[PDB]
Order: structure tokens, then C-alpha cells, then sequence
DNA sequence: CACGTACGCGCTGTCCCCCGCGTTTTAACCGCCAAGGGGATTACTCCCTAGTCTCCAGGCACGTGTCAGATATATACATCC
């Protein structure tokens, strides 16, 4: 499930939810297919995500 | 001679954020440069925002960029709000 | 009852701080624009409100020096203001450079 | 514990010692105290904020995301800063 | 059937006069093309500033107990505002002297 | 111009912190994928909107008469010597 909601949120770009309880809040969607890869890979590579 | 100024409508301005508050002459022409400064200031801006971006014409979003380059800070979001608002009134209007 | 040396002197600091008159005379700062201006070209006449202007501006840049000059001499631990103050904050403005 | 995070905030100390004490001594100064980074490093940020800051003004006017060597030039420009060697 | 000539400025919701900083635009040399909402906004713009300073010269002549603002109102409002000082840090207000401001070395002993 | 005293400056001590040097690490730099998006041009099409023109009307500026609040006297009641 955290798999899926972070693809939905790349793939239909979403950075006021991608930062939700960030402090810093630090996303960068430059290079969308990479961010898909680690979507695909781990939630735990993404920043702030465990 | 008919010599243009901007006095009466600092004064309405002054009186609506202190209705009770007077001004003077030597105020009011420090007020006029100040207006005419700014204006000479927030004009330039805007046309050399538009002769750098090949456009031969000025909207509200080059002057909206020169309020965020010139204007410092805070200033500058507040008075992007003010004017933002004002164009969506006379849109509804005119 | 004489005073201690520089109770004065914050006295006058506190007084020209306060009001905002012209502290120079009206005619010498008009007879010494007019021998400024005369080398430039002869027969030069001059508005009262250019003048004024002038002086104004005279004022404002010789007060802001005396304020960078202060900050020099504070700098340099002394409370005497001297010309290497001087000229060292006009260097940092680039007035000298 | 391997747990790391992707982005790094410490750049700022990125500017070394030894690049300040290089720009001090192109500068003309023979000694140097120890608090002068902190203060270096510091002002260094102030200034790439202040001129970042403009020239992404100046990217968002052209509706683009990639910011242009033209617009830190109009950025240096407008600041009063004039930088040669890029206007063209 | 011509409405009672609906000015633009009370159509914005400006005191400042958007048809005259249109002609000033359109006769300032800018641009050759002047936009519709591009006055509006400056109209609007020019109000805000010459309020908030208003405002703040009101305030410094309600404390030194004064009903009318003096030159040395405005440049206590905008030298004691700190973002109207670097908005006006090159610009020289005549009759307006200085803030009081007395460095603390030269303060006597206690 | 006279007096007087505070402070700028010179000298000395002291300690501390920065510089010079040697050694070890480490990341900048250069050269590599791996695909994909951003953006600068060239050409084309379309349509909305701002310039231009004519006409008119009310906003702004000037001038003037009045008007309500603030200031300065005119006369009457209460009071001290």
C-alpha cells in the first residue's frame, strides 16, 4: 500500500502530499523514472518515509 | 497652469488609515517622489523584464516580477496579494 | 560649577539628534556653491529652492560620514574621531577607490 | 545502523578552511583569526541567497525550471554587481 | 446607451487613478503595448506602499503627540521599519534628520 | 584665550592561539554509462486584445461663501480685607 501511494503520488506528481509530515519537506521529482525505480524498490529510500 | 500631482489621493489615503490625522505641504511632496519614485522604479523593471524575454508588451505578470525583485521580502508578498485581488475585482467588472 | 569633559558632548549628541534644522549658515553655504559653480562656466544664476537642495544634501552625506567615521573610531578603541577614520570610510564606501 | 539520508545540509562547511584562507590571501590578508570562517561562510550565504533568490525570480518570469547563466547575469545586474564574460 | 461612465479605479476597488498610470505608462517609453490589468496592479501596488507608510507616520505623529504629519514623521516611519529602510536606504528625505542613536561606549560610567 | 584633565599613545609583560611542517585520508576531477525530460530554434495557424479614432461627460483644480468648533472678551454673582 505504501508502495502504491507513493507511485500515485509521483506519477500524478503530488509535493504538497510527498512532504506531508516532512520537516524539512526536501523533495526533488527531477528525474521522475528514478524516483519510480526506488517507488518500485523501497518506500524507505525516499527521505522522511520510515 | 494645471500641475499634475498625486495630493489628493495620498490624502484619501491618509484618511482612511488615520481619518483624524492631518499632513503638510513639504510631506506631501516627499509622498508625490515617493510615488513617482517607486512607479519610475517598478516601470523600468518591467520593461526590461519584457525586452529580455523578446516580449513587446506589458502585463500584470511583469509587474507582479518587478514588485517581487525591487519590493524586499514580506513587503513584496503582501503587496503581490493587494494587487492580485484588485485585478480579479475588475476582471469580475470590467 | 564646572562640568566633566563629554556630558556636554552627549548633551549636544541627544539635542541635533532630535531637531531637524539646518546646521550650516544659509549665506555661506550660498557664497561657497557660487565659487563652486562659477569655474565651471561664468554668469551662473541660481534658484533659492537648488540651493536649499543642496544643502540638504550636504547635511545628509556629511552626517552619514561622521556616523561611518564614529564607527571607525569605535573600531579603532578610541571615542576621538581623526582624518585616517575618515578617509578609511570612504575607502570602504569607494569614495577613494 | 547503515541509515543515512539523500540529502546533505552541511555544503555550507563545503567551503573549506584552506578556500577561505586562498581568498584571504588573494585578498592581501597575512594573518587570519579563527572565528573569520563561520562569519565567511555565513556572509557567503547571505549573498547565493540574496542572488539565487533573484534569479529564480527571474527563471519564473520565463515560466522555466532551469535557471540560465543570462539571469544570474541580470540578477548580478540589477543588485549592481555587473558581471562581464557571459552577456553573450 | 452609455452607463454613467463607470471609472476603472472605483471598478477595481483603488483610490490611486488607473487610467492616469495608463497614460503614464503608454507615454513613459516602456513598452509599445500597455496591458489591461498592468495599471490595475500598479495602481494597487502604489496604494498598499503609500498606505503602509501612512500608517506608520500616523503612528509616529500619534506618539509625538502631533495631528498632522511632518517630514520628520515619515522619516521616523521609514527609518524605524526595517523593510522600509532597505527599500529606501539610498534615498535622502530632506527635513528629516536622523534616529536618535547614541553608541554605548560613549555612555558615561555607573 | 586660559586652564585643566582625560585620553591617545608609547612601553612592557604574558599567554594563547595561529602558523609552519609532517603525516594520513579523502574526495575532487576526469572519464564513463542509461534513459528521459527541458529548452532553444524553425515553421505554421489562429484569435484575442490592445492600439486608434470619435465623441462626450464628469473628475480635478481653482475660487469663493459659509459654518461649526476653538479662542478671546463683557457683564453679573459670590467672596476676602
Amino acid at each position: 500500500d505504501v508502495q502504491t501511494e507513493y507511485y500515485k503520488n509521483i506519477l500524478t506528481k503530488n509535493y504538497s502530499a510527498l512532504t506531508a509530515g516532512a520537516k524539512g519537506g526536501h523533495f526533488s521529482l527531477l528525474n521522475i523514472m528514478n524516483e519510480l525505480k526506488k517507488a518500485s524498490n523501497h518506500p524507505y529510500l525516499f527521505d522522511n518515509a520510515e | 497652469t494645471r500641475k499634475e500631482s498625486y495630493a489628493i489621493y495620498v490624502y484619501k489615503v491618509l484618511k482612511q488609515v488615520h481619518p483624524d490625522t492631518g499632513i503638510s505641504c513639504k510631506a506631501m511632496s516627499i509622498m508625490n517622489s515617493f510615488v513617482n519614485d517607486v512607479f519610475e522604479r517598478i516601470a523600468g523593471e518591467a520593461s526590461r523584464l519584457a525586452h529580455y524575454n523578446k516580449r513587446s508588451t506589458i502585463t500584470s505578470r511583469e509587474i507582479q516580477t518587478a514588485v517581487r525583485l525591487l519590493l524586499p521580502g514580506e513587503l513584496a508578498k503582501h503587496a503581490v496579494s493587494e494587487g492580485t485581488k484588485a485585478v480579479t475585482k475588475y476582471t469580475s467588472a470590467k | 560649577h564646572r562640568y566633566r569633559p563629554g556630558t556636554v558632548a552627549l548633551r549636544e549628541i541627544r539635542r541635533y539628534q532630535k531637531s531637524t534644522e539646518l546646521l550650516i549658515r544659509k549665506l555661506p553655504f550660498q557664497r561657497l556653491v557660487r565659487e563652486i559653480a562659477q569655474d565651471f562656466k561664468t554668469d551662473l544664476r541660481f534658484q533659492s529652492s537648488a540651493v536649499m537642495a543642496l544643502q540638504e544634501a550636504s547635511e545628509a552625506y556629511l552626517v552619514a560620514l561622521f556616523e561611518d567615521t564614529n564607527l571607525c573610531a569605535i573600531h579603532a578603541k578610541r571615542v576621538t574621531i581623526m582624518p585616517k577614520d575618515i578617509q578609511l570610510a570612504r575607502r570602504i564606501r569607494g569614495e577613494r577607490a | 545502523a547503515k541509515r543515512h539520508r539523500k540529502v546533505l545540509r552541511d555544503n555550507i562547511q563545503g567551503i573549506t578552511k584552506p578556500a577561505i584562507r586562498r581568498l584571504a590571501r588573494r585578498g592581501g590578508v597575512k594573518r587570519i583569526s579563527g572565528l573569520i570562517y563561520e562569519e565567511t561562510r555565513g556572509v557567503l550565504k547571505v549573498f547565493l541567497e540574496n542572488v539565487i533568490r533573484d534569479a529564480v525570480t527571474y527563471t519564473e518570469h520565463a515560466k522555466r525550471k532551469t535557471v540560465t547563466a543570462m539571469d544570474v547575469v541580470y540578477a548580478l545586474k540589477r543588485q549592481g554587481r555587473t558581471l562581464y564574460g557571459f552577456g553573450g | 446607451t452609455r452607463a454613467k461612465a463607470k471609472t476603472r479605479s472605483s471598478r477595481a476597488g483603488l483610490q490611486f487613478p488607473v487610467g492616469r498610470v495608463h497614460r503614464l505608462l503608454r507615454k513613459g517609453n516602456y513598452a509599445e503595448r500597455v496591458g489591461a490589468g498592468a495599471p490595475v496592479y500598479l495602481a494597487a501596488v502604489l496604494e498598499y506602499l503609500t498606505a503602509e507608510i501612512l500608517e506608520l507616520a500616523g503612528n509616529a505623529a500619534r506618539d509625538n503627540k502631533k495631528t498632522r504629519i511632518i517630514p520628520r514623521h515619515l522619516q521616523l516611519a521609514v527609518r524605524n521599519d526595517e523593510e522600509l529602510n532597505k527599500l529606501l536606504g539610498r534615498v535622502t528625505i530632506a527635513q528629516g534628520g536622523v534616529l536618535p542613536n547614541i553608541q554605548s561606549v560613549l555612555l558615561p560610567k555607573k
